[PDB]
Protein backbone atom coordinates (compact mmCIF):
# COMPACT_ATOMS: atom_id res chain seq x y z
CA UNK A 1 0.00 0.00 0.00
CA UNK A 2 1.50 3.18 -1.51
CA UNK A 3 0.60 6.42 -3.33
CA UNK A 4 1.30 6.62 -6.87
CA UNK A 5 4.49 9.00 -8.25
CA UNK A 6 0.97 10.98 -9.70
CA UNK A 7 -0.72 11.01 -6.14
CA UNK A 8 2.60 11.70 -4.68
CA UNK A 9 3.20 14.79 -6.86
CA UNK A 10 -0.25 16.07 -5.95
CA UNK A 11 0.73 15.50 -2.34
CA UNK A 12 3.46 17.58 -2.64
CA UNK A 13 2.47 20.48 -4.30
CA UNK A 14 -0.33 20.77 -1.18
CA UNK A 15 2.38 20.41 1.65
CA UNK A 16 4.73 23.11 -0.33
CA UNK A 17 1.79 25.77 -0.06
CA UNK A 18 0.61 24.33 3.28
CA UNK A 19 4.02 24.87 4.60
CA UNK A 20 5.04 28.15 3.30
CA UNK A 21 1.41 29.43 5.67
CA UNK A 22 2.74 32.00 8.88
CA UNK A 23 1.17 34.51 11.16
CA UNK A 24 3.68 37.99 10.98
CA UNK A 25 5.62 38.73 14.35
CA UNK A 26 4.25 42.20 14.51
CA UNK A 27 0.22 40.09 14.66
CA UNK A 28 1.78 37.16 17.31
CA UNK A 29 3.66 40.38 19.38
CA UNK A 30 0.12 41.88 19.64
CA UNK A 31 -1.19 38.58 21.41
CA UNK A 32 1.58 39.22 23.90
CA UNK A 33 1.65 42.64 24.47
CA UNK A 34 -1.96 45.07 23.42
CA UNK A 35 -4.72 45.62 26.16
CA UNK A 36 -7.02 42.99 27.37
CA UNK A 37 -10.30 44.08 26.97
CA UNK A 38 -13.48 43.05 24.74
CA UNK A 39 -12.85 46.05 22.47
CA UNK A 40 -8.97 45.24 22.11
CA UNK A 41 -9.30 41.45 22.30
CA UNK A 42 -12.20 41.16 19.37
CA UNK A 43 -9.41 43.85 17.31
CA UNK A 44 -7.12 41.26 17.18
CA UNK A 45 -9.18 38.52 16.18
CA UNK A 46 -9.84 40.95 13.27
CA UNK A 47 -6.29 41.23 12.15
CA UNK A 48 -5.41 37.85 12.76
CA UNK A 49 -8.43 37.10 10.72
CA UNK A 50 -7.20 39.42 7.91
CA UNK A 51 -3.73 37.73 7.89
CA UNK A 52 -5.50 34.10 7.80
CA UNK A 53 -7.75 35.34 4.21
CA UNK A 54 -4.21 36.57 2.55
CA UNK A 55 -2.38 33.17 3.66
CA UNK A 56 -5.48 31.41 2.33
CA UNK A 57 -5.25 33.17 -0.98
CA UNK A 58 -2.10 32.52 -1.73
CA UNK A 59 -2.31 28.71 -0.67
CA UNK A 60 -5.33 28.52 -3.06
CA UNK A 61 -3.73 29.61 -5.77
CA UNK A 62 -0.85 26.88 -5.93
CA UNK A 63 -3.75 24.04 -5.53
CA UNK A 64 -3.05 22.09 -8.49
CA UNK A 65 -5.90 22.97 -11.32
CA UNK A 66 -7.04 25.92 -9.24
CA UNK A 67 -5.72 28.77 -11.37
CA UNK A 68 -7.52 26.65 -14.41
CA UNK A 69 -11.16 27.20 -12.77
CA UNK A 70 -13.26 30.23 -14.06
CA UNK A 71 -12.27 33.47 -13.06
CA UNK A 72 -15.81 34.25 -10.93
CA UNK A 73 -15.39 30.86 -9.44
CA UNK A 74 -12.40 30.92 -7.85
CA UNK A 75 -13.95 33.54 -6.06
CA UNK A 76 -16.53 31.83 -5.38
CA UNK A 77 -14.94 29.18 -3.64
CA UNK A 78 -12.58 31.48 -1.60
CA UNK A 79 -15.98 33.41 -0.49
CA UNK A 80 -17.54 29.92 0.62
CA UNK A 81 -14.50 28.70 2.54
CA UNK A 82 -13.00 31.05 4.29
CA UNK A 83 -14.71 30.52 7.50
CA UNK A 84 -14.60 26.49 7.58
CA UNK A 85 -10.65 27.08 6.71
CA UNK A 86 -10.25 29.15 8.93
CA UNK A 87 -11.72 26.99 11.90
CA UNK A 88 -9.39 23.82 10.67
CA UNK A 89 -6.14 26.28 10.88
CA UNK A 90 -7.19 27.68 14.69
CA UNK A 91 -7.68 23.93 15.47
CA UNK A 92 -4.32 22.66 14.15
CA UNK A 93 -2.43 25.54 16.41
CA UNK A 94 -4.46 25.34 19.41
CA UNK A 95 -3.39 21.57 19.56
CA UNK A 96 0.45 22.40 18.78
CA UNK A 97 1.43 32.40 23.97
CA UNK A 98 -1.24 29.85 23.48
CA UNK A 99 -2.89 30.32 27.06
CA UNK A 100 -3.12 34.24 26.28
CA UNK A 101 -4.76 33.80 23.03
CA UNK A 102 -7.52 31.43 24.23
CA UNK A 103 -7.92 34.04 26.84
CA UNK A 104 -8.44 37.02 24.19
CA UNK A 105 -11.49 34.56 22.38
CA UNK A 106 -13.04 33.62 25.72
CA UNK A 107 -13.45 37.71 26.22
CA UNK A 108 -13.62 39.47 22.81
CA UNK A 109 -17.79 40.18 23.27
CA UNK A 110 -18.49 36.72 21.56
CA UNK A 111 -20.90 34.72 23.27
CA UNK A 112 -20.81 31.31 24.59
CA UNK A 113 -23.50 29.94 21.89
CA UNK A 114 -20.16 30.62 19.39
CA UNK A 115 -17.17 29.57 21.49
CA UNK A 116 -18.79 26.24 23.13
CA UNK A 117 -18.81 25.07 19.78
CA UNK A 118 -15.47 26.04 19.18
CA UNK A 119 -13.75 24.88 21.83
CA UNK A 120 -15.64 21.57 21.80
CA UNK A 121 -14.64 21.38 17.60
CA UNK A 122 -10.66 22.12 18.74
CA UNK A 123 -11.30 19.52 21.10
CA UNK A 124 -12.74 17.21 18.74
CA UNK A 125 -9.63 17.65 16.07
CA UNK A 126 -6.86 17.20 18.78
CA UNK A 127 -8.54 13.72 20.16
CA UNK A 128 -7.69 12.63 16.15
CA UNK A 129 -4.28 13.15 16.51
CA UNK A 130 -3.92 14.58 12.79
CA UNK A 131 -0.79 14.72 10.86
CA UNK A 132 0.41 18.02 8.79
CA UNK A 133 -0.98 15.88 5.32
CA UNK A 134 -4.31 15.08 6.99
CA UNK A 135 -4.51 19.06 8.05
CA UNK A 136 -3.87 20.22 5.18
CA UNK A 137 -5.62 17.60 2.32
CA UNK A 138 -8.50 18.84 4.56
CA UNK A 139 -8.11 22.61 4.19
CA UNK A 140 -7.74 21.70 0.57
CA UNK A 141 -10.79 19.71 -0.03
CA UNK A 142 -12.77 22.76 1.94
CA UNK A 143 -11.51 24.86 -0.57
CA UNK A 144 -12.46 22.81 -3.41
CA UNK A 145 -16.38 22.04 -2.57
CA UNK A 146 -18.69 22.06 -5.46
CA UNK A 147 -21.63 22.90 -3.68
CA UNK A 148 -20.69 26.06 -2.82
CA UNK A 149 -23.58 29.47 -3.81
CA UNK A 150 -22.61 30.73 -6.77
CA UNK A 151 -20.35 28.19 -8.78
CA UNK A 152 -21.07 28.10 -12.44
CA UNK A 153 -18.78 24.64 -13.73
CA UNK A 154 -19.45 22.29 -10.30
CA UNK A 155 -17.88 19.59 -12.44
CA UNK A 156 -14.72 21.53 -12.87
CA UNK A 157 -14.66 21.64 -8.93
CA UNK A 158 -15.41 17.91 -8.56
CA UNK A 159 -12.56 16.59 -10.58
CA UNK A 160 -9.91 18.66 -8.40
CA UNK A 161 -11.83 17.83 -5.27
CA UNK A 162 -12.36 14.28 -5.79
CA UNK A 163 -8.16 13.15 -6.34
CA UNK A 164 -7.57 14.69 -2.84
CA UNK A 165 -10.60 12.98 -0.98
CA UNK A 166 -8.54 9.93 -2.87
CA UNK A 167 -5.61 10.33 -1.50
CA UNK A 168 -6.31 11.34 2.01
CA UNK A 169 -8.00 7.77 2.17
CA UNK A 170 -5.36 6.38 1.13
CA UNK A 171 -2.97 7.77 3.35
CA UNK A 172 -5.81 6.76 6.45
CA UNK A 173 -5.24 3.10 4.76
CA UNK A 174 -1.38 3.31 4.84
CA UNK A 175 -0.71 4.97 8.34
CA UNK A 176 -3.58 3.60 10.50
CA UNK A 177 -4.64 -0.25 8.80
CA UNK A 178 -6.05 -1.29 12.17
CA UNK A 179 -7.95 1.31 12.74
CA UNK A 180 -10.53 1.28 9.58
CA UNK A 181 -13.11 4.24 11.05
CA UNK A 182 -10.11 6.72 10.68
CA UNK A 183 -10.97 8.23 7.73
CA UNK A 184 -14.70 8.45 8.58
CA UNK A 185 -13.68 10.93 11.35
CA UNK A 186 -12.02 13.32 9.77
CA UNK A 187 -15.18 13.37 7.40
CA UNK A 188 -17.35 13.85 10.43
CA UNK A 189 -14.56 17.55 10.67
CA UNK A 190 -15.95 18.04 7.38
CA UNK A 191 -19.62 18.29 8.42
CA UNK A 192 -19.08 19.86 11.62
CA UNK A 193 -16.72 22.44 10.05
CA UNK A 194 -20.11 23.16 7.80
CA UNK A 195 -22.03 24.23 10.91
CA UNK A 196 -19.45 27.52 12.06
CA UNK A 197 -20.91 29.33 8.59
CA UNK A 198 -24.60 29.78 10.14
CA UNK A 199 -23.26 30.63 13.82
CA UNK A 200 -20.05 32.94 12.11
CA UNK A 201 -22.94 34.43 10.16
CA UNK A 202 -25.48 35.42 13.55
CA UNK A 203 -22.10 36.78 15.11
CA UNK A 204 -21.55 39.11 12.19
CA UNK A 205 -24.91 40.02 11.88
CA UNK A 206 -25.27 40.59 16.24
CA UNK A 207 -22.18 42.77 16.04
CA UNK A 208 -24.05 45.93 14.10
CA UNK A 209 -22.69 47.84 17.54
CA UNK A 210 -18.05 46.72 14.03
CA UNK A 211 -15.69 48.14 10.99
CA UNK A 212 -13.84 44.81 10.53
CA UNK A 213 -10.97 45.41 7.68
CA UNK A 214 -11.94 46.03 3.70
CA UNK A 215 -11.07 41.95 3.18
CA UNK A 216 -13.40 40.56 5.65
CA UNK A 217 -16.32 43.13 4.61
CA UNK A 218 -15.57 41.57 0.81
CA UNK A 219 -15.56 37.91 1.70
CA UNK A 220 -18.56 37.68 4.42
CA UNK A 221 -20.88 40.35 2.55
CA UNK A 222 -20.93 42.59 5.68
CA UNK B 1 -16.90 46.72 -8.82
CA UNK B 2 -17.33 44.12 -6.10
CA UNK B 3 -14.60 42.20 -4.29
CA UNK B 4 -11.90 45.18 -5.01
CA UNK B 5 -9.31 43.73 -2.64
CA UNK B 6 -9.61 39.83 -3.11
CA UNK B 7 -9.88 39.94 -6.87
CA UNK B 8 -6.60 42.14 -6.29
CA UNK B 9 -4.62 39.41 -4.02
CA UNK B 10 -5.42 37.30 -6.24
CA UNK B 11 -4.53 38.45 -9.57
CA UNK B 12 -1.50 39.68 -8.50
CA UNK B 13 1.96 37.54 -9.44
C1 LIG C 1 -6.67 31.65 16.40
C2 LIG C 1 -7.26 32.50 15.30
C3 LIG C 1 -8.52 33.05 15.51
C4 LIG C 1 -9.12 33.84 14.54
O1 LIG C 1 -10.36 34.33 14.87
C5 LIG C 1 -11.08 35.13 13.95
C6 LIG C 1 -12.50 35.17 14.36
C7 LIG C 1 -13.32 34.08 14.80
C8 LIG C 1 -12.92 32.66 14.92
C9 LIG C 1 -12.40 32.14 16.11
CL1 LIG C 1 -12.34 33.13 17.53
C10 LIG C 1 -11.59 31.02 16.08
N1 LIG C 1 -11.61 30.21 15.01
C11 LIG C 1 -11.96 30.72 13.81
C12 LIG C 1 -12.71 31.88 13.77
CL2 LIG C 1 -13.58 32.25 12.32
N2 LIG C 1 -14.54 34.46 15.09
O2 LIG C 1 -14.55 35.86 14.85
C13 LIG C 1 -13.33 36.23 14.43
C14 LIG C 1 -13.14 37.71 14.11
C15 LIG C 1 -13.67 38.05 12.73
C16 LIG C 1 -13.73 38.60 15.21
C17 LIG C 1 -8.48 34.09 13.34
C18 LIG C 1 -7.22 33.55 13.11
C19 LIG C 1 -6.60 32.75 14.06
C20 LIG C 1 -5.23 32.22 13.73
C21 LIG C 1 -4.94 31.61 12.49
C22 LIG C 1 -3.65 31.15 12.19
C23 LIG C 1 -2.62 31.30 13.12
C24 LIG C 1 -1.21 30.96 13.17
C25 LIG C 1 -0.37 30.30 12.13
O3 LIG C 1 -0.85 29.94 11.07
O4 LIG C 1 0.89 30.13 12.44
C26 LIG C 1 -0.75 31.38 14.39
N3 LIG C 1 -1.76 31.95 15.11
C27 LIG C 1 -1.64 32.51 16.45
C28 LIG C 1 -2.91 31.91 14.35
C29 LIG C 1 -4.19 32.37 14.65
Amino acid sequence: MELTPDQQTLLHFIMDSYNKQRMPQEITNKILKEAFSAEENFLILTEMATNHVQVLVEFTKKLPGFQTLDHEDQIALLKGSAVEAMFLRSAEIFNKHSDLLEARIRNSGISDEYITPMFSFYKSIGELKMTQEEYALLTAIVILSPDRQYIKDREAVEKLQEPLLDVLQKLCKIHQPENPQHFACLLGRLTELRTFNHHHAEMLMSWRVHKFTPLLCEIWDV
Amino acid sequence: KDHQLLRYLLDKD
